[PDB]
């Protein structure tokens, strides 16, 4: 039960109370997966038109 | 988010005509197109189904299609006949003769291009088109044959817009021709592939409701169409009136259709009407889920609900609405799939339908709908096994194999609806 | 320094609209952006300038960016009471929403607008002498709140690799749900945002709904009631940034004090007291009474049982008439009765912060004005319950591949589902390895 | 109508409780994986408490108290005693016990040898016993290396053996009192007025392990005198009480039950702040089985607590109904217990 680091100011104060001691990808990689998704989205569409063409 | 309406055939134009006659009243639009209402809520989303014209006129975004001029001459001469856009009347003369082939391959082909010109013109003036809704029967020739042809062609041109349909199923109890199973089976295959949302309106159900429940000894098509109007108003409430759910056709499909082919909804409505006593919230809920209020002639207890969307209309305790909705789910928990959490959605609208203070409309993606397709399939095979009446279709260029395919596609759909029932 | 708040999706925009409302009330900023208290018109290196820039006319403009693929929600900010605060460059809208589809908000409708959002963000970032990081408000369940948020977090991690990124996330609840595919979106967006968010505050709508019902006696809580409560907690968490102090003074300190393990960065927030303003006068709770309430599950922002979960960190953020001696006595007495088991590799202690200014409330709101309030941030392993609940719902629908076709139709691959889920199983493993007895 | 699910088929007690609920006609059994239930008869291991109390408009109850394993396991019980001020290290009714980890694997090995050498040098009876939660494997020995090597040969425990047990004169055998306790959602402690005595069939020999262990399985397997005196080697309170009067000139209520009721209260009040579901989003109840042992001075001891007990054949009907009456219908409306009052 020890208060430490008692910082005080006009607007408030803060402290710590110890009670027991202890015992990213790049822009290209983003555009790669993004554009790759539109490829599957445009291929799945092309297949639909090809099916409708039949 | 605008919607383009299309009505095709005798049934398609007659139920579609009543749909506009109903919502026009709900929004305060007179037969001339002028607004004469009281609540601004009537107009906040009027653009969804109406185009504003010069002089504050509201013209429906509807297209009227038929291979005969008869049923469309009546519409123009009907009560709200003067409100429809004249250019949007597209009709032939030879008719389809209750033949799917004639509507899909020969006579409809001659006319289909002209229709798309109107569809294109309407879509061009849509700031954010969300999709199309079609009204038609599957038992005839025009709405069934040509209607599916339009759906197929519209998808090719608007592949990223929602395709919605109100599809009236044939029934021997209400029959015009013995080839209705042939026409319906061919159409169902088309709907399976080329629609997102199909409201299954079974004439067998409409008849029984008129006969058993409403106590009408001899129902007429007008009597059955009063039921369809009430339902069509109910399932478009969230589109036509503002809410906290910002409902649109795409959202409905994403949440109602767990599997792309199982998008055939059982619609229900309460109270069934042909009357002064107001109906309580528990009464609406009980009747709504009751099979006697279903418009598809399937026993929900013989199947399971994959997803459900309910709309209550009128001034009522939304807390009570919950209390009674959750009660049904917790009571009939065996008739809802356990592997789709929160598969029942409820919305409330303060504006009630004309004539009632309290109403409730119900949209159900139930596996019991397989009973309906099984009924059509049996009637289809009963004739096809003897090639009976096929000469009407082979004379229009079709081959037997195309029937065998639609038969298999029908039986496959039933099997798909079955696997998810266990 | 400066902090940029980003509000994504319906929930993010509405909650942000509620937060900046409360910030203005707490800082005395008028709905026209004019702060009479500010005597350094045009400048000001004060603590509240971290969230508000000052124009030549003396207008305090939020350092915020509202984004939604649909224009209906943000239009109410443009025609709302606080319309004058923001300039239109900060309010970005699309035309079609994501239809509750993560793929539609990340791969298809999101990719169309990401470049613009980043540019608008850069328009504010360049107005910052030293930018600390970003505060991201969004929902797990929304199509835009999940799909577009994850896309942005990927791009922010590239354009601002040094800056920190904090999350305020709405965990889905059936009581206020919006779609049945919400579990799918909640899992996809957590997997794609975990490596990028430095610390995330989850708010379960179930907790807020029940709190509004029980403590505020609201039969059917609205999003307004929920957001007004949520903004009070957000204010407690962000108070240290907007007011002078020494605890959690910068965004990096949230990570230091609450996030020892980067993947376990979901502190559990507990707030008290919540009093119905309808009550003419309430028995104002004491410092010890509100502190004890921090350990009652009914007051947590996520329904779980901290008793069966070891703590790793704990911050007490008091606001109002609170003195250190009261806090220490409450802490000592609450140790004896409660069961607060930390991990063996962390000190069993509490970092405390007091702001004398009492909690502010909106006029005509539901929250009564209290003299002292506390928000506890405790990084407890017990919050893994929420991941398990969310994961079980995911496994139920995915077993039958229900609704998956909607995502693959936008470009997504069925594999990305199992990838995201296997990551969630790893997160549940990490929580267990830290909470074993 | 009320909703309940089942996830423990091997539960002979709640297989009966499931029977009665359906018989009322006001309860319905759903499937184990249906999330919409009012009540769960969950499994023993890995009960998903984190998923409970999250269904709107659905009051959910479960028949297990989360965190009760601290009292129903050998290692945790001993660690609960001592570390608990309520159940102080100086617990008069708890046999001296120590937690031992196998050498292959905190540990209390050197502390066990501490209080052992005192008895050897003090001429006192120094017989001990070792057991574990993985039992049907038990050893009773007076040496140290024999018991600790047997442990090396999971977490075990060693406690002092009742070298002076109370013996029923008509046979000179050892009994084992089993009392059933029910704790409802309100944490009211209910003791069943009917108990059983898993009596032995061979004479206790203080110089073999059949006359030392009084499990109904050992008596039905190793013993040959099964059923000689009482039926099934299971005496009830009515027969036992009469023997106390004719032999020791006392009664069951005073010489034994007073202590049993005290031990039950002390244990459950100790972990009450750790398992109580009073302000929780779901509620819990649970039936417990306390095993006691009485020595020659009519002093009751605590052997073990079981979280999934099995009730006697005769008393299944009377007990399992009492579960529904006070634990299930108290929250879901449609005496044989002694309420142990407390604070
Ligand atoms: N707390 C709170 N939750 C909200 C609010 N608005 C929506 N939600 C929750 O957010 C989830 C749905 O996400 P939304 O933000 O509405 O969807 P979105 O971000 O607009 O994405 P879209 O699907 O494209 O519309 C649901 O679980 C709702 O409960 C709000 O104002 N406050
Ligand atoms: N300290 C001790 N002194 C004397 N006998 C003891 C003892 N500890 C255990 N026993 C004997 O061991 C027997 C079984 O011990 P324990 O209760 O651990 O077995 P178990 O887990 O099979 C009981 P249940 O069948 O109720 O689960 C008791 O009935 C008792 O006769
Ligand atoms: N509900 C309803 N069904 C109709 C109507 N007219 C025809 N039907 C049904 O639809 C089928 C006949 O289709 P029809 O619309 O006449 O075909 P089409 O004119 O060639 O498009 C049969 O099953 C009829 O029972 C109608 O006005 N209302
Ligand atoms: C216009 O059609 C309607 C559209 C909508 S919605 O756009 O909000 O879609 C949703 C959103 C979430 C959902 N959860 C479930 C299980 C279904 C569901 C859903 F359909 C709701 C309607 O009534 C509830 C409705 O009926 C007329
Ligand atoms: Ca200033
Ligand atoms: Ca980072
Ligand atoms: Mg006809
Ligand atoms: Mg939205
Ligand atoms: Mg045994």
């Amino acid at each position: 039960m020890e208060v430490i680091e008692l910082n005080k100011c006009t607007s408030g104060q803060s402290f710590e109370v110890i009670l027991k001691p202890p015992s990213d990808p790049s822009l290209e990689e983003i555009q790669k997966k993004l554009e790759a998704a539109e490829e599957r989205r445009k291929y799945q569409e092309a297949e639909l038109l090809k099916h409708l063409a039949e | 988010r605008e919607i383009v309406h299309i009505q095709a055939g005798q049934c398609g134009n007659q139920i579609g005509a009543k749909f506009w006659e109903v919502i026009s009243d709900e929004h305060g639009i007179d037969p001339t197109g002028s607004y004469h209402g009281d609540s601004d809520l009537q107009l906040e989303r009027i653009n969804v189904y109406y185009n504003e014209a010069t002089g504050n006129k509201y013209v429906p975004r509807a297209i009227l299609v038929d291979l005969e001029p008869g049923t469309m001459d009546s519409v123009r001469s009907g009560p709200f006949g003067q409100i429809f856009r004249p250019d949007n009347f597209v009709f032939g003369q030879s008719g389809a003769g209750n033949n799917w082939a004639k509507g899909h391959y020969t006579e409809g082909a001659e006319l289909v291009d002209s229709v798309l010109d109107v569809v294109r013109k309407e879509s061009e003036s849509c700031d954010c088109l969300q999709g199309f809704q079609l009204t038609h029967s599957l038992g005839g020739g025009t709405g069934s044959g040509m209607g599916t042809l339009l759906i197929s062609k519209i998808r090719e041109e608007y592949p990223d817009r929602i395709m919605n349909t109100f599809s009236v199923m044939p029934s021997p109890k209400v029959s015009d021709t013995v080839v209705e199973p042939y026409n319906a089976t061919l159409s169902v295959h088309q709907l399976v592939e080329n629609t997102d949302e199909t409201y299954c309106i079974d004439n067998e159900a409409l008849y029984d409701i008129c006969f058993r429940t409403l106590k009408l000894t001899t129902p007429t098509y007008g009597d059955l169409n009063h039921l369809v109007s009430a339902t069509m108003s109910g399932v478009t409430t969230c589109l036509r009136f503002p809410g906290q759910l910002n409902a649109d056709l795409r959202k409905l499909a994403v949440n109602m259709v767990p599997f792309p082919r199982l998008h055939f909804f059982m619609p229900g409505f309460a109270p069934l009407t042909s009357q002064y006593r107001a109906l309580t919230v528990p009464e609406l809920t009980q009747q709504m889920f009751d099979s006697k209020n279903m418009m598809a002639a399937c026993d929900p207890r013989h199947g399971r609900y994959l997803t459900v969307a309910a709309i209550f209309r009128g001034r009522m305790s939304m807390k009570e609405v919950d209390e009674q909705m959750l009660n049904v789910q917790n009571k009939n928990s065996s008739y809802f799939v356990e592997w789709i959490p929160n598969n029942v959605k409820t919305a409330v609208c303060d504006i009630p339908p004309r004539g009632l203070k309290m109403s409730a409309t119900f949209i159900g993606n139930s596996t019991a709908i397989q009973e309906l397709f099984k009924r059509i399939s049996e009637q289809f095979t009963a004739m096809f096994r003897r090639k009976a009446f096929l000469h009407w279709y082979t004379g229009e260029g079709m081959d037997e194999m195309e029937f065998t395919e639609a038969e298999s596609n029908m039986n496959d759909l039933v099997s798909e609806y079955q696997q998810y029932q266990d | 320094r400066e902090c940029i708040s980003i509000h994504v999706g319906q929930a993010g925009v509405q909650i942000g609209n509620a937060c900046w409302e409360l910030y203005c009330l707490e800082h005395g900023i008028q709905p026209d952006g004019q702060m009479p208290s500010d005597k350094t018109i045009g400048g000001g290196d004060d603590s509240f300038n971290t969230f508000f820039s000052e124009t030549g006319a003396g207008k305090h403009v939020p350092r915020a960016v509202f984004v939604d693929l649909e224009p209906t929600v943000i239009d109410e900010v443009r025609t709302g009471t606080y319309r004058q605060l923001f300039h239109p460059e900060q309010l970005i809208t699309g035309k079609e929403d994501a239809a509750n589809n993560y793929a539609r908000g990340h791969y298809t409708i999101g990719k169309e607008i990401i470049d613009l959002v980043l540019d608008r963000i850069r328009k504010l970032a360049d107005q910052c002498t030293g930018l600390q990081g970003f505060l991201v408000f969004h929902s797990f369940g929304g199509g835009t709140g999940s799909g577009f948020t994850s896309l942005l977090m990927e791009r922010l991690s590239v354009d601002y690799g040094k800056k920190s990124k904090l999350e305020f996330s709405i965990y889905p609840a059936p009581q206020v749900s919006t779609a049945v595919v919400e579990p799918y979106n909640s899992i996809l967006t957590t997997h794609t945002t975990l490596e990028h968010s430095d610390c995330a505050f989850m708010v379960d709508n179930e907790a807020i709904y029940d709190i509004c019902r029980r403590n505020l006696d609201i039969e059917r809580p609205t999003y307004t009631n929920l957001n007004r409560l949520i903004s009070q907690i957000v204010s407690s968490i962000t108070a240290s940034l907007r007011f002078d102090g020494a605890l959690n003074v910068d965004l990096t300190e949230f990570q230091t004090n609450l996030v020892p393990y980067p993947r376990i960065h979901f502190p559990l927030a507990t707030y008290a007291p919540v009093i119905s303003a309808e009550k003419a006068y309430h028995e104002q709770l004491s410092v010890a009474e509100i502190t004890n309430a921090c350990f009652e599950p009914a007051n947590q922002m996520v329904k779980c049982d901290p008793r069966h979960g070891k703590y790793m960190a704990c911050c007490l953020l008091y606001r109002g008439d609170v003195v250190p001696k009261d806090v220490n006595a409450a802490i000592a007495t609450i140790k004896t009765k409660r069961s607060i088991q930390f991990v063996d590799w962390c000190p069993t202690g509490f970092k405390v912060g007091i702001n004398y200014q009492p909690p502010t409330v909106v006029p005509g709101g539901d929250l009564a004005k209290v003299q002292r309030a506390v928000c506890m941030l405790s990084n407890t392993t017990a919050i893994a319950e929420a991941w398990a609940r969310l994961d079980h719902k995911f496994d139920l629908m995915y077993a039958k591949r229900a609704f998956v076709h909607w995502y693959v139709g936008e470009g997504m691959e069925e594999g990305e589902f199992s990838e995201a889920r296997e990551d969630m199983a790893a997160l549940e493993k990490d929580y267990e390895e830290v909470g074993v007895d | 109508m009320y909703t309940f699910v089942v996830r423990d088929e091997n539960s002979s007690v709640y297989a009966e409780v499931s029977r009665l609920l359906l018989a009322t006609g006001q309860w319905k059994r759903l499937r184990k994986d249906n999330p919409r239930f009012n009540l769960m008869l969950g499994e023993r291991n890995r009960l998903p408490f984190g998923r409970l109390g999250h269904e709107p408009g659905l009051v959910q109850l479960v028949n297990y108290y989360r965190g009760a394993d601290k009292l129903c396991r050998k290692a945790s019980l001993v660690k609960l005693i001592k570390t608990s001020p309520e159940l102080s290290e100086s617990c008069t009714w708890f046999p001296e016990s120590y937690v031992i980890y196998p050498t292959n694997l905190t540990d209390e090995r050197e502390v066990f040898l501490a209080a052992y050498n005192r008895r050897r040098e003090g001429r006192e009876g120094n017989v001990w016993i070792a057991k574990s939660s993985a039992g049907a494997g038990i050893l009773i020995s007076s040496e140290a290396s024999e018991l600790l090597d047997f442990i090396d040969e999971q977490v075990h425990v060693i406690q002092k053996y009742l070298e002076k047990p109370l013996l029923l004169e008509p046979g000179h055998r050892k009994f084992d009192i089993r009392s059933w306790v029910l704790v409802d959602h309100l944490y009211n402690i209910y003791l069943y007025r009917e108990g059983v005595l898993r009596t032995s069939s061979e004479p206790y020999n203080s110089a073999d392990k059949t006359c030392h262990l009084t499990n109904h399985c050992i008596q039905k397997e190793y013993s040959k005198n099964y059923g000689r005196y009482e039926e099934g080697n299971e005496m009830f309170f009515e027969e036992f009480n009469q023997y106390l009067m004719d032999a020791l000139n006392t009664t069951l209520e005073n010489s034994i039950l007073l202590q049993i009721k005290h031990i039950i209260r002390s244990c459950l009040m100790c972990i009450e702040p750790a398992i109580s579901t009073k302000h929780l989003h779901y509620q819990s109840f649970q039936l417990f089985g306390f095993d006691f042992m009485v020595d020659e001075e009519l002093k009751v001891w605590l052997i073990e607590v079981n979280g999934a007990p099995a009730c006697a054949q005769k008393l299944y009907a009377e007990l399992c109904q009492g579960i529904v009456d006070v634990a299930i219908s108290s929250v879901f409306p449609l005496s044989i217990f002694i309420k142990l009052h407390h604070h």
